């Protein structure tokens, strides 16, 4: 199996700078060219630049940005990043390439996250409804999770049993730090009458927080 | 540097009918030794690309052949005979023939299906977080289709543009609808100072504006 793998992902502050890997394994390293390409989020792809012991090539707009350096005797090549500001944050993608073969095996790509941002658990916030709810025969609850760094974030409701009925919601970045929020829909049926929870796990900051949903 | 525009952008299409994506060079793309280096890749989402058809027309192995590309010069097409559910995902062309390398910016497919309107409902702070002198009020926005959407808040009548912050979800796996999270932040003091609060949303469903409100006093 031709397989590239790409180291796990980073979070660094900005003004340093990265190292990430892209180990190659099932075919002759040096038959084939590296290529570097970055993800910004909802955009498309771009060309860093291409690594291949005799030709290192960078894209004009990133040369100052990037070093690119194979270790053949591993099959391993390397893309520096430095200076990096939060512009940076992509997805960063490795390839395999000939002008003959095109890019037919990617690496899983690597997350880079540049932030001053610390370690800070969420807040959890309970969102009942206030009264023009209890009349309807499906109730829709909340749970805000905010003021925390950095991703990610587990949301469940009753530790896993209600799945059905709830969006969990992208969180955005406001004065460096994520907020995101969590609907879930119940019968009227079943709300005060049984005990509906929301539950928080930010791994980063080693936190779990359950909060039970009452009526105001 | 080669620009590559690829239209549409999106693209909604029922199971089973027959999608085409136009995909436009600005200027030619022809490599000096004669061959057009071309390309369609197609992403799914939190997955690397995936190549599909090189050299213009050529299928990558393992891809069916419902897929199929065509073009010269400067333009150039990917057809999908019968769409499944397995082709959803984002459609990009790419130019090899000239450094730097460059793709188009996208072109994203997404079922079609019918028309929902949006479920509302409006929170507002929570007393904990009041008691640490911030408010937010929560407005969600659920299960509704297509995914063009426009909310606004009034503060006391008035229209306000910032402090909100918008999430929006991808296309649902099971009903194929979107849903959005809207989100009002206010220090205590400010959220104390007014009495009315909504979230107001035009969606094409509904010839009113979906509204809802509370008053601070409730």
């Amino acid at each position: 199996e031709v397989q590239l793998e790409e180291s796990g992902p980073e979070l660094v502050k900005p003004g340093a700078s990265v190292k990430i890997s892209c180990k190659a394994s099932g075919y002759t390293f040096t038959d084939y060219y590296m290529n570097w390409l970055r993800q910004k989020p909802g955009q498309g792809l771009e060309w860093i630049g291409w690594v291949y012991p005799g030709s290192i090539k960078y894209n004009e707009k990133f040369k100052d940005k990037a070093t690119l350096t194979a270790d053949t005797s591993s099959s391993i090549v390397y893309m520096h990043l430095s200076s990096l500001t939060s512009d940076d944050n992509a997805v960063y993608f490795c390839t395999r390439w000939t002008y003959g073969s095109s890019f037919d095996y990617w690496g899983e790509g690597t997350l880079l996250t540049v932030s001053s941002a610390k370690t800070t658990p969420p807040s959890v916030y309970p969102l009942a409804p206030g009264s023009a709810a209890q009349t309807n025969s499906m109730v829709t609850l909340g749970c805000l999770v905010k003021g925390y760094f950095p991703e990610p974030v587990t949301v469940t409701w009753n530790s896993g049993s209600l799945s059905s009925g709830v969006h969990t919601f992208p969180a955005v970045l406001q004065s460096d730090l994520y907020t995101l929020s969590s609907s879930v829909t119940v019968p009227s049926s079943t709300w005060p009458s049984e005990t509906v929870t929301c539950n928080v796990a930010h791994p980063a900051s080693s936190t779990k927080v359950d909060k039970k949903i009452v009526p105001r | 540097d080669i620009l590559m525009t690829q239209t549409p952008l999106s693209l909604p299409v029922s199971l089973g009918d027959q999608a085409s994506i136009s995909c436009r060079s600005s200027q030619s793309i022809v490599h000096s030794n004669g061959n057009t280096y071309l390309e369609w890749y197609l992403q799914k989402p939190g997955q690397s690309p995936t190549l599909l058809i090189y050299k213009v027309s050529n299928r990558f192995s393992g891809v069916p052949d419902r897929f199929s590309g065509s073009g010269s010069g400067t333009d150039f097409t990917l057809k999908i005979s019968r769409v499944e559910a397995e082709d959803l995902g984002v459609y990009y062309c790419f130019q090899g023939s000239h450094i730097p390398l460059t793709f188009g910016a996208g072109t994203k497919l997404e079922v079609k299906r019918s028309d929902a309107a949006p479920t509302v409902s409006i929170f507002p702070p929570s007393s904990e977080q009041l008691t640490s002198g911030g408010a937010s009020v929560v407005c969600f926005l659920n299960n509704f289709y297509p995914k063009d959407i426009n909310v606004k808040w009034k503060i006391d009548g008035s229209e306000r543009q910032n402090g909100v912050l918008n999430s929006w979800t991808d296309q649902d796996s099971k009903d194929s609808t979107y849903s959005m999270s809207s989100t009002l932040t206010l220090t205590k003091d400010e959220y104390e100072r007014h009495n009315s609060y909504t979230c107001e949303a035009t969606h094409k469903t509904s010839t009113s504006p979906i509204v809802k409100s509370f008053n601070r006093n409730e």
